[PDB]
RNA sequence: AGUCUC
RNA sequence: AGUCUC
RNA sequence: AGUCUC
């Protein structure tokens, strides 16, 4: 039973528009798939994001079929520069198994701690196969998670990583197809 | 008089059952051009769209029954003369997204047969489209997006007169589906790794044409800026260090007319080619007969001292490499009356009574295959 | 070949005994020895069918 | 392992 | 016879 | 069948 202490893998790093333009709108919004490793974005300014081709992040991608329970960790890092008594930020994050609205939410959260915070929750796959599911197939209408923000003032809240754990009974079968993951530098 | 329909058997959910005659679904006729090169793909398509062409017997039975037991079985056929010869893979794999890679390297871990009809004439292979369980369908396939890839991995050595046609015959087998998951931080034993090391080319000459393939093989393949990934070879990037038997299966992929012994064995990654005595290390020399295509080399854990490191940084050097290597040379000569190299394929197919230690964070990219 | 080539055919009396095998027009024996040729079929190099019947 | 072969 | 029914 | 092969 392979393990060690402390050693999750990163996933994606999202980082705030930096041409948001406060006038236009106060917020912006971003959504992470954690099972697909996809990014969605606002069209509110230029997004930097990017998936790291970590262990976990390169597994995810390509296991056809998932099942079990994986931990997931995210770290908001803010703007420094802003002194602590003018903090006026906070950032909603949002569980669903799909980005279509007319999903509700399996889980809901409210973070406003100046400058940072993190986020540290479980999720678990459970599919119709055998227990086993299959990212967003049309066979039994099959799902996925998605992690959902919607950051209010974007020029604070400006940083987002996330970071994956995989757990002793994440089980997998199968391999997806995929293109070839680029690496940058 | 009069009948009772409730007593009739229309409702029979029984899988099929039968002959070969009667188990047949489908044949696919796949086109295998005079001047094909290798790395050229012949046909990728969903699974569901080979199973679907003809009216077969048990035709409308794998349209109509919900869930079907028995794996799906293929025999492939095609024979070419022993001056020529070419190197065929056929790869199934649960799903795929977008425009997704062909290189052999990506497509041949779940269940994938690679052959050479100058040697073996008549193939067959036997699967379970279905790896969580013990059952498929039709629709599940088709839903799913199971799919087949038909690539050449290598060309012809010498062109044939005409144009080539590979016949596929497909059937419902009677062996039963049997499922293969992975549970990620706990592999079985033994591993199924399924991994392609390269194809290896050795040139007509005297050269002793040294290759070095590195056993660090976390971390998938190398590519122009970008790395090639496949479901195994991702769990096993997973863990930090490891060590195990391992197992090739070494393929024949050129014509029976080019004859050369080829020689085997783990060593660092710091030896000058022309180190004399290589040879003083255990290895292993393996030569095919006309018709031989396949060899299976098993390398002990004893060749091991200890768990070598399941990635290495890309850019590190062979004399700063501190992990095993498995090393292939040319023993005494390629030779041929025909033009053409001697080109063998190397895939680690498992790892018995493996062993992993730690958890890996990761390193950015990885190494060309050959 | 490269040359004209020679099939040499050596005639021995054999050490076992001849047998008859005669035909009963009316009234066949099973099996009926036919030993009729059905033709000489030709397949040219391609990926055709070449259907014979 | 599985597949294959026998 | 058969077919059918049971 | 036979012939052949073994």
């Amino acid at each position: 039973s392979i393990s060690q202490q402390t050693v999750w893998n990163q996933m994606a790093t999202v980082r705030t528009p930096l041409n948001f333009d406060s006038s236009k709108q106060s917020f912006c919004q971003f959504s992470v798939d954690l099972l697909g490793g996809g990014i969605s974005v606002d069209k509110t300014g230029d997004w930097i994001t990017l998936v790291q081709n970590s262990p976990i992040s390169n597994l995810l991608r390509v296991a056809a079929w998932k099942k079990g329970c994986l931990m997931v960790k995210v770290v908001m890092s803010g703007n420094a520069a802003v002194k602590r008594s003018d903090w006026a930020s906070l950032v909603q994050v949002f569980l669903t198994n799909s980005n279509s609205t007319e999903h509700f939410d399996a889980c809901r959260w409210t973070k406003s701690e100046p400058h940072s915070w993190e986020l540290i929750f479980p999720i678990e796959v459970c599919g119709p196969n055998n227990g086993f599911e299959m990212w967003s197939s049309e066979w039994a209408n099959q799902t996925s998670w998605h992690l959902s923000f919607l950051v209010d003032n974007p020029k604070q809240s400006t940083t987002f990583d996330v970071l994956l754990g995989i757990s002793q009974n994440f089980e997998i079968a199968g391999n997806t197809l995929m293109p070839a993951f680029s690496v940058p530098q | 008089m009069e009948t009772n329909l409730f007593k009739l058997s229309l409702d029979d959910v029984e899988t099929p059952k039968g002959s070969m005659l009667d188990l047949k679904i489908s044949q696919s006729k796949i086109a295998l051009p005079k001047n094909t090169v290798g790395g050229t793909i012949l046909r990728s398509d969903l699974l569901a769209n080979f199973l679907t062409e003809g009216n077969f017997r048990a035709s409308v039975d794998l349209q109509r029954t919900h869930r079907i037991k028995g794996m799906i079985k293929m025999v492939a056929t095609v024979g070419i003369p022993e001056n020529t010869g070419i190197a065929l893979a056929c790869a199934m794999n649960s799903s795929i997204r977008g425009r997704a890679s062909s290189d052999i390297y990506t497509i041949c871990s779940q269940d994938c047969e690679l052959w050479n009809p100058a040697c073996t004439k008549a193939m067959t292979m036997s699967f379970n489209p279905n790896p969580c369980s013990d059952a498929w369908s039709l629709e599940f396939l088709k839903r799913t997006g199971f799919h087949c890839d038909i690539i050449c991995v290598t060309g012809w050595t010498a062109t044939p007169m005409q144009d080539v046609q590979v016949t596929i015959d497909w059937f419902i087998s009677s062996q039963e589906c049997v499922p293969r998951t992975y549970c990620v931080l706990n592999p079985q034993n033994p591993f199924v790794l399924n991994r392609w090391m390269g194809k290896l080319t050795f040139p007509q000459g005297t050269s002793r044409s040294v290759k070095r393939m590195p056993l660090s093989i976390g971390g998938g393949a190398g590519a122009k800026s970008a790395i090639l990934m496949n479901m195994p070879n991702a769990v096993l990037s997973m863990w930090r260090y490891f060590v195990g038997d391992l197992v090739f299966e070494v393929s024949k992929m050129t014509s029976p007319y080019i004859k050369c012994t080829v020689s085997f064995f783990i060593a660092f990654g710091n030896l000058a080619d022309d180190t004399i005595n290589f040879e003083a290390f255990p290895h292993k020399l393996v030569q095919f007969g006309e018709i031989q295509e396949k060899v299976v080399l098993k390398f002990s854990q004893e060749e091991f001292l200890t768990a070598w490191s399941t990635q290495v940084r890309p850019a590190t050097t062979l004399l700063a490499d501190g992990c095993p290597y498995l090393y292939a040379m040319v023993h005494d000569s390629s030779v041929s009356t025909i033009p053409g190299d001697f080109v063998i394929g190397v895939k680690l197919t498992i790892i018995e009574n493996m062993c992993a230690y730690g958890l890996n964070p990761g390193i950015s990219g990885s190494r060309l295959l050959g």
